[PDB]
């Protein structure tokens, strides 16, 4: 599970 | 001048700003540190084997529960209690005694004064960082792979079929060193299938398995862990000579000198019984032991109605606060008892946090 976050 | 230590392979849970939900598997679950994209952005993979970035500059999204297993040194101090030689991950110096340091595992481990405040030092460039005192602050368990945790295969896995294919199920029976210089970086694990072998938990920031069950692996001081970029008292020593005769010494036991146990057994050999979150059953000499603690979940305690006292008693734990009022001489229950032993009661259908000192058994 792969996750990408933005900020 | 100081720079920050990109060390890959730090155990880590959830910082002060954290804003991800549960992708962590919940406060106090454990992940590490695979690499660093930038000095702002670092990727951790969680034992529960979600993969994701965070922010380590500005914001912080991770406090660093283990450092150990990137090697990181201070050589020229020891650890007073478990003579680890250097002292390799975080440093904590008594602030209150002459020339006297903990390692993380004993430091988390309540060894020395409770009271005793602390210097962090979390690298050896590091300016030390004075505390507050050990026994007037939040303590929280570790979550994910431990000793007991149901794992499969992880993402950096390059060990053929030892686990019998992938998705195969295995347990974890110890946390290890990898090397001499990573301790704390591994994870020996027996397979469903009867294969056995030791993985990568940590180790130059490898993740070789994965939770299905996450298991308890001690507990911890969440805000005094540095943000990101039956109960046994005596030494080592004093307790190896108490147990001659009365269950005595294999190293695998080592954990219980810094574990809670639950005394779960007496035995006809004059001694105890304890069993460990680890899953395991040890036997002990009376002295070894200290009781800590003597309520149960479901116990249903009368709060003190002496108001100096449990002043006196939620002050030294770091848990007073004047809405407690209304609950003394008050009957509730035992809802939860804390790493710390202090006591989640749940009375007048609120719950607080009580110094076990603080009620009494009805
Ligand atoms: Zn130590
Ligand atoms: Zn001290």
């Amino acid at each position: 599970n792969i996750i990408k976050n933005t900020w | 001048s100081r720079v920050m230590v990109e060390g890959v392979g730090a155990r880590v849970v959830r910082g002060p700003d954290w804003k991800w939900g549960k992708q962590d598997g919940g406060e106090g679950h454990v992940g590490t540190v695979r690499s660093f994209e930038s000095p702002e952005e670092v990727v951790v993979v969680w034992d529960n084997g979600t993969a994701a970035n965070y922010r380590c500059s500005g914001a912080y999204d991770l406090r660093i529960l283990d450092s150990a297993p990137t090697g990181i040194k201070h050589d020229g101090t020891m650890c007073d209690t478990c003579r680890q030689q250097p002292i390799i991950g975080i440093r904590w110096k008594c602030a209150e005694c002459t020339n006297y340091d903990l390692c993380t595992v004993c430091y988390h481990g309540d060894k020395h004064h409770l009271r005793h405040r602390f210097y962090r030092i979390t690298t050896p460039g590091s300016e030390r960082v004075l505390l507050e005192s050990r026994r007037k602050s939040k303590k929280i368990t570790a979550r994910g792979i431990f000793a007991g945790a149901r794992v499969v295969r992880g993402v950096d896995w390059q060990w053929e079929d030892q686990d019998g294919g992938n998705g195969r199920r295995g347990k974890v029976t110890e946390i290890q060193d990898w090397s001499a210089s990573s301790p704390h970086s591994a994870a020996y694990v027996l397979w469903d299938n009867g294969a056995k072998n030791l993985y990568r938990v940590g180790f130059e920031g490898m993740s070789d398995l994965k939770c299905v069950q996450d298991a308890k692996g001690g507990s911890f001081y969440r805000d005094h862990c540095p943000v990101l970029g039956v109960n046994i008292d005596l030494d080592l020593e004093i307790v190896q000579s108490l147990q001659h005769g009365h269950g005595g010494w294999t190293d695998g036991m080592f954990e219980t000198l810094t574990t809670t146990g639950t005394v779960c057994g007496i035995d006809e050999d004059h001694d105890i019984v304890v069993q460990y979150p680890s899953g395991n059953r040890w036997t002990f000499n009376p002295a070894v032991l200290t009781k800590a603690s003597q309520f149960q979940v479901g116990d249903l305690v009368q709060v003190c109605y002496d108001l100096e006292r449990i002043k006196l008693l939620q002050r030294g734990h770091g848990e007073w606060a004047e809405a407690m009022l209304p609950t003394l001489g008050k009957v509730g229950r035992v809802q939860q008892i804390y790493s710390d032993s202090d006591l989640k009661v749940e009375v007048c259908g609120t719950s607080w946090t009580y110094n076990p000192a603080a009620v009494s058994k009805v």
